[PDB]
RNA sequence: GCGGUGCGCCGCGACCGGCUCCGGGACGGCUGGGAAGGCCCCGGCGGGGAAGGUGGCCCGGGGGCCCCGGGUGUUACAGCC
RNA sequence: GCCACUUUUGGUAAGCAGAACUGGCGCUGCGGGAUGAACCGAACGCCGGGUUAAGGCGCCCGAUGCCGACGCUCAUCAGACC
RNA sequence: GCGCCGGAGCCUCGGUUGGCCUCGGAUAGCCGGUCCCCCGCCGGGGUCCGGUGCGGAGAGCCCUUCGUCCCGGGAAACGGGGCGGCCGGAAAGGGGGCCGCCCUCUCGCCCGUCACGCACCGCACGUUCGUGGGGAACCUGGCGCUAAACCAUUCGUAGACGAC
């Protein structure tokens, strides 16, 4: 009856300075800011959730307007606990600075 | 290098009372109460001895440009003690060749009107900054006694009238006129 | 003014580094920013330590500036530091921090169910004190 | 040589190859300072080419080993004689340091020579490092640690660990 | 959901660097009391840099020129805009997320202000160096409202002092309540002390 | 190369958007700074320009070559009927400036002042302030009005009163009067609002505002002269006769 | 039931292999057959040495026997080499 | 034809003119040098994963949000990368 | 034919997934109490007692959501929920506090006794702020309002034309 996903912000794509590579998202996960702490989140299921105009299906429920783009959390990125991720479809750049959920359920505990 | 410790003590006489509110100092004695805020100077101020005999200022880990501030605090504090126990008296004399300088004191020490300097009609009104008193003395012809507690106010009010009586656009090596500081000293001799 | 002084024989809690969370006894001073140190009754081997990882505390045990680890252990266990440290308020809040870090899920639930009523009783005691202060004010 | 990391002390010996002129050459020994033995043997051939008529080819190394610090748990004073090249002309120096290890004092020597004089490690060549008793010390910044009753606080504890609470509500305390 | 930062004691660009990245990450940041921002270096160098910024001006029509904003809040807004990529939609969305005020207005006087120790002058300057107040520089260079903001800040400091006294006497009542009721909350207290919330 | 002979610049850049002004009557950009020692006084008035006339007077200035001689001097006559006060406006000082707090009008407002709220007085059915003027003759209404006069006493710093001309006394064609905020400089906010509301809805003549032999400042739009060239507007030098594309 | 081929769309898991980035245990070699350090001076027996000089003694002052400053000198009620 | 390390001629000198060796540009993208024919790295079929070079890691802008080490430095014209 | 107060749905824009209701400020110094001492219209200082790697801690605080059913203990009784009057707000105004009221409760909280609630058969956008912002007509009542602007004409303080 509460939240079952960690909060993350789509900081950008995996990018050089004059080149960006849209196949890999960069996720800043709230609370973890160091590579010793990012190890819990490797291989987690992450998801970008958004609404739309016309209805789509929903598995185990009624058709509604919310939609997703699923993905995994591949490996860490830099010393500040920033992490990489790969999604099934590459993210639209609408999502720069929007709340990507990072689930718990591919669990290793 | 950085010197690991530099300290000096200042002996505090029996009639005067210094105390500390952090880094600022306050001094109470016979003539009045005089405070000063040292919060720009980053030292340690211990008040040691019971019957309050010594003010020990010490600075840890200083370069020489900030170890220079160690005994300048001692100089300001013992100048403060001198100004509270004994007070300060700057007797500055009027010097003129032809036209006499007419000094008239208004609002009991607080304003000085200087007239007839080099013959000109412009009256010079100089205000003493608050806490010092100017007075035309007796037993001397043309003298101005500035009495106060703190030397910054006394000597600054003296320097205001010495910068007021100035000869401009002429040869200052021939025109030796104006009021100049003559005898720095003390109201009550020890 | 200051009250904790780096000198020969002060113990110091260590903030971080390899020996994070232990006491050491400062033996001698090498530089402006480094010191020969030894915690012999806590397994900190004789070594140098920078000053900016060690938080000097208010326990001074007396031994000379060149003394060996034998005599540092003698002075340590004669002053009996390891009980004074466990008895002081510093390590009590260190150990309380470590307890709520160690806190599991089930006892986090138990602490929630406890502190809910432990605040409810306080809150109505506070408001009955407030109405008592009002009736004494009028 | 670049002074990468802490330097190590290498006792290194060498000699010319045996020739039909003389059956055996004399053996030559240096205390040198280098990050590892490869650059150590390079600096050995540098100084022995600078002193004797010996080179990489006409000579050979005999034993390049490390000297460990013979008492590394006792703080010691080190006098270090130097010879470095400025922008205009070279200069001899005597600098004093205070350290646990000889190699640590020579590392600190390279560090503050590069700090104060912008002298780089290829320009700085060592010549004599010795452990000096506390009365023979000439330098004031080292001599003012020579007190059995040494005592000083840590006055302005600037805040390490800034970005762990980044947005907090407390102003940090710098008095401890 | 909104950071409220205080501005007193913070360095100008060293605060703007955290604020710029934090706003690009989607936060809503309100940096309040921006006449208390410090700038390192002494006051005369800092106002010479700002007067140089005033002299830099479009020659043929200064109406199109660099709009030198004289208010302290808008000096800080211009330096955050200098750190943000404001020519594009994500930088302009960032500048829409940022709100910056002079003094502490009534939407945010009743809230608690954050501080950034990584930008704070008591941390990132040596104590013997000179610094410069942005409010006094802005008044010095053509901002007109130092006096009215100072009187309004004196008023809110008085009203917050009244609030703080009442909060103190409430928490005194709280601790007297705890000492009156500890005999019958002792079984609830010690289970918190064994889990390290209360020693 | 440089300019051959240096000459000063034609015109002034201080008055630079030389446009038709947006407002017909000139407005006061700054009143005199009030000090609480003075009695309360209006710091402006509003009158209309009539014409030009000589005077003859004996000048008593010592040291001139016209001392106790007798000049003539050109004068201007501004016909200046007593203005009718209609409402008071309060202002609070803000870090963004000085914003208006609470405007409060009078009960009875003259029709020549009512005309100002209408771009067409003919076709309108003249309904202005009719729901507002009922706030004076009921008890809940004047309790609301004493409430916001009490609020203006507490929170305002400068207080300026609306006053309009009394156009039915002038020989002009128009009837629509001119309204103006005049700042009441004088005592405190309390004494200022007391004076303002007790002289609300009634008149005030010239002599209560200005005194004789007093330097004043005159504000207004100039006499419009149309779209005009650089010679008649900026007074640049006419190029010589031989010029091909006009001189 | 067996074998092949596929699922209308959206998904998940399992093990195996390849390629990688780490993490965690544990064992051994060499060296000055590591250097120092640990425990059995207040490791054992005699011998010395000085100081960043402990006791003690003296001088001084802050006190109420403690602390501080200076001097003397060689283990004393600390130690070091 | 042009440029560049070093050698070198004329000229005070030149983003000047003239040679030698070798590499480049021209014919050549790509990362870096903000910008850029020639500099540093590196030469290219279309892609996924890992890793680097040169250069970097407050923010623009990926990466120091290390509890980085030792010093020097106050500029009313600071300094900041072939 | 419009505005406020008092229903079920439809189109569209989307972001979100507990709140933190506040001293001032120093940083070689702070925070909290007591007041026994002294002044000012409760505040401020002195003495004293506590803490000071801050625990009267943003490393923090508050709330904590499976629901109902019986019965028992601890807590509550002065409390919970729901109508009139008093104040508290102006920098960009507070959905706060207080006196009763007819109502009704031992239900709310913490430990236990008792079972029941599609146990939807391992599987994703679940769980909120949401009576969300904006747009249409279906709607039923009540207390209220029936205006200006622009053209055209005129003026000529204005004017290339507009504009004024
Ligand atoms: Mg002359
Ligand atoms: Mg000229
Ligand atoms: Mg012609
Ligand atoms: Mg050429
Ligand atoms: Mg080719
Ligand atoms: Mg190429
Ligand atoms: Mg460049
Ligand atoms: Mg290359
Ligand atoms: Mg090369
Ligand atoms: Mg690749
Ligand atoms: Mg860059
Ligand atoms: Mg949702």
């Amino acid at each position: 009856s509460g939240r079952l996903w960690c909060k993350a912000i789509f900081a950008g794509y995996k990018r050089g300075l004059r080149n960006q590579r849209e196949h890999t998202a960069l996720l800043k996960i709230e609370g973890v800011y160091a590579r010793d702490e990012t190890e819990f989140y490797l291989g987690k299921r992450c998801a970008y959730v958004y609404k739309a105009k016309n209805n789509t299906v929903t598995p185990g429920g009624k058709p509604n307007k919310t939609r997703v783009i699923w993905g995994k959390v591949t490996r860490a990125h830099g010393n500040s606990g920033m992490v990489r991720a790969k999604f099934r479809s590459n993210l639209p750049a609408k999502a720069i600075g929007h709340r990507i959920r990072v689930m718990l359920y591919p669990s290793r505990i | 290098m950085k010197t690991i410790l530099s300290n000096q003590t200042v002996d505090i006489p029996e009639n005067v009372d210094i105390s500390l509110k952090g880094r600022t100092v306050i001094v109470k004695g016979p003539r009045g109460t005089l405070r000063r805020d040292f919060n720009h100077i980053n030292v340690e101020l211990s008040l040691l001895g019971k019957k309050k005999k010594r003010l020990r200022v010490d600075k840890w880990w200083g370069n020489r440009k900030e170890l220079a501030t160690v005994r300048t605090i001692c100089s300001h504090v013992q100048n403060m003690i001198k100004g509270v126990t004994l007070g300060f008296r700057y007797k500055m004399r009027s010097v003129y060749a032809h036209f006499p300088i007419n000094v008239v004191i208004q609002e009991n020490g607080s304003l000085v009107e200087i007239r007839n300097f080099l013959g000109e009609k412009y009256i010079r009104r100089v205000r003493m900054r608050p806490g010092v008193a100017c007075s035309v003395s007796q037993a001397q012809k043309d003298e101005l006694v500035l009495e106060g507690n703190d030397i910054e106010l006394v000597s600054n009010s003296a320097a205001l009238i010495q910068q007021a009586t100035t000869v401009k656009n002429k040869d200052i090596r021939k025109f030796l006129d104006g009021i100049y500081v003559s005898e720095k000293g003390t109201v009550q001799q020890a | 003014v200051f009250r904790r002084f780096v000198e020969v024989g002060r113990v110091a809690y260590v903030s971080f580094g390899p020996h994070a969370g232990k006491l050491v006894a400062i033996v001698d001073v090498i530089d402006q920013n480094r010191a020969l140190v030894d915690g012999p009754c806590t397994r900190v081997r004789r070594q140098a330590m920078p000053f900016k990882c060690m938080q000097l505390t208010d326990f001074i045990l007396k031994f000379p500036h060149s003394a060996r680890q034998k005599y540092v252990r003698k002075a340590w266990e004669k002053a009996d530091i390891n009980t004074k440290w466990a008895a002081t308020r510093w390590a009590k809040k260190i150990e309380a921090r470590e307890r709520k870090a160690k806190m599991t899920d089930f006892d986090r639930y138990k602490v929630m169910k406890a502190k809910k009523m432990r605040n409810r009783i306080i809150k109505n005691e506070v408001k009955k004190l407030q109405r008592a202060a009002l009736l004494k004010a009028s | 040589m670049k002074a990468s990391g802490t330097l190590r002390e290498y006792k290194v010996v060498g000699r010319c190859l045996p020739t039909p002129k003389c059956r055996t050459p004399p053996l030559y020994r240096m205390r040198i300072f280098a990050p590892n033995h490869v650059v150590a043997k390079s600096r050995f051939w540098y100084f022995v080419s600078q002193l004797k008529k010996m080179k990489k080819s006409s000579g050979e190394i005999v034993y390049c080993g490390q000297v460990f610090e013979k008492s590394p748990l006792r703080v010691k004073n080190f006098g270090i004689w130097l010879r470095y090249d400025s922008r205009s002309g070279t200069h001899n120096m005597y600098r004093e340091y205070r350290d646990l290890t000889t190699a640590g004092a020579v590392t600190q020597c390279y560090r503050d020579m590069g700090a104060r004089h912008r002298a780089r490690a290829h320009s700085i060549q060592i010549m004599k490092v010795e452990e000096i008793a506390a009365s023979k010390c000439r330098r004031p910044a080292v001599k003012q640690f020579h007190d059995s009753k040494i005592k000083f606080p840590l006055p302005h504890r600037v805040l390490r660990r800034q970005h762990k609470p980044r947005f907090t509500t407390k102003r940090p305390n710098t008095f401890f | 959901q909104v950071l409220v930062l205080d501005g007193r004691g913070h360095l100008l660009g060293r605060l703007a660097a955290i604020v710029a990245k934090q706003v690009l990450l989607g936060r809503k940041v309100v940096v309040v009391r921006c006449e208390g921002i410090n700038i390192s270096g002494n006051f005369y160098r800092n106002k010479l840099k700002y007067l140089a910024f005033l002299r830099k001006r479009m020659n043929t029509n200064p109406s199109r020129g660099p709009y030198h904003f004289r208010a302290p809040s808008r000096i800080f807004w211009r330096t955050v805009r200098g750190m943000l990529p404001h020519k594009t939609k994500r930088g302009q969305a960032a500048l829409d997320r940022l709100k910056v005020f002079d003094g502490i207005p009534p939407p945010y006087d009743k809230k608690k202000r954050m501080v950034v120790p990584a930008a704070l002058k008591v941390v990132r300057l040596k104590p013997t160096r000179k610094f410069a107040y942005l409010g006094r520089l802005a008044h010095e260079v053509g901002w007109k409202y130092q006096a009215v903001t100072a009187t309004l800040e004196e008023k809110r400091k008085e009203k917050a002092k009244i609030h703080y006294r009442k909060k103190k006497q409430l928490m005194r009542l709280r601790k007297q309540a705890e000492k009156n009721v500890e005999k019958k909350i002792s079984k609830f207290t010690d289970v918190l002390k064994t889990h390290g919330l209360l020693v | 190369s440089h300019r051959k002979f240096s000459a000063p610049r034609h015109g002034s850049l201080g008055f630079l958007p030389r446009k038709r002004s947006s407002r017909h009557r000139g407005k006061v950009k700054s009143f005199p700074k009030d000090d609480p020692s003075k009695p309360v006084h209006l710091t402006a008035f509003l009158g209309y320009k009539a014409g030009m006339t000589h005077i003859v007077r004996e000048v008593d200035r010592p040291g001139s070559k016209v001392n106790k001689k007798e000049v003539v001097e050109a004068v201007t006559i501004v016909e200046t009927p007593p203005m009718v006060v209609v409402g008071i406006v309060g202002y609070v000082e803000t870090p963004r400036g000085l914003r208006t707090f609470k405007t409060v009008f009078a009960e009875h407002i003259s029709d020549e002042c009512k005309r100002r709220f209408y771009k067409n007085w003919h076709k309108s059915k003249k309904k202005a302030f009719t729901k507002y003027c009922k706030k004076w003759q009921d008890d809940a209404g004047k309790r609301q009005l004493d409430k916001d006069f009490s609020s203006m006493k507490k929170y305002c710093q400068v207080i300026r009163v609306l006053a309009h001309t009394q156009m039915r006394l002038l020989p002009l064609r128009q009837k629509k009067a001119h309204l103006m905020e005049i700042q009441v400089n004088g005592g405190t906010v309390a004494e200022k609002l007391d004076w303002a509301r007790e002289r609300l809805e009634q008149q005030v003549p010239v002599s209560q505002v200005f005194g004789q032999d007093e330097m004043i400042d005159v504000i207004g739009v100039t006499k419009g002269k149309g779209y005009k060239g650089v010679t008649s507007r900026w007074h640049t030098k006419k190029l010589p006769r031989k010029t091909h594309r006009g001189l």
